[PDB]
C-alpha cells in the first residue's frame, strides 16, 4: 500500500566467516510514504584506491 | 472555465489493465488496440491515451 516499513537492530560479533547460533528481535524504526512500484533494487559498496 | 477554454487539465483515456488504491500511473506511451504494433507513430488503431 505505497507505505516503506524498515526495522532494524545492532549488535556486534566475534567471529571469522559463519553465523552465529542465538536469538535475537527487530524493531520499527521509521516508515515513509514514497509509493512507486517496486520489482528490482541493487546494491553498492566501496574500495580502496 | 475562461473565454475560449482551459485546457491544463489531463486525463488518461486507454490503459491495459485496472489500478491499484492510492497508487499512480504518471508514465505516458502510446496504447495498441489491435493486432499490429504501433511502432512508436500514431496511425490507425494508435491513440494517445
Amino acid at each position: 500500500d505505497g507505505y516503506f516499513k524498515i526495522y532494524s537492530k545492532h549488535t556486534p560479533i566475534n567471529l571469522v566467516r559463519d553465523l552465529p547460533q542465538g536469538f535475537s528481535a527487530l524493531e520499527p524504526l521509521v516508515d515513509l510514504p514514497i509509493g512507486i512500484n517496486i520489482t528490482r533494487f541493487q546494491t553498492l559498496l566501496a574500495l580502496h584506491r | 472555465s475562461k473565454v475560449g477554454g482551459n485546457y491544463n487539465y489531463l486525463y488518461r483515456l486507454f490503459r491495459k489493465s485496472n489500478l491499484k488504491p492510492f497508487e499512480r500511473d504518471i508514465s505516458t506511451e502510446i496504447y495498441q488496440a489491435g493486432s499490429t504494433p504501433c511502432n512508436g507513430v500514431e496511425g490507425f488503431n494508435c491513440y494517445f491515451p
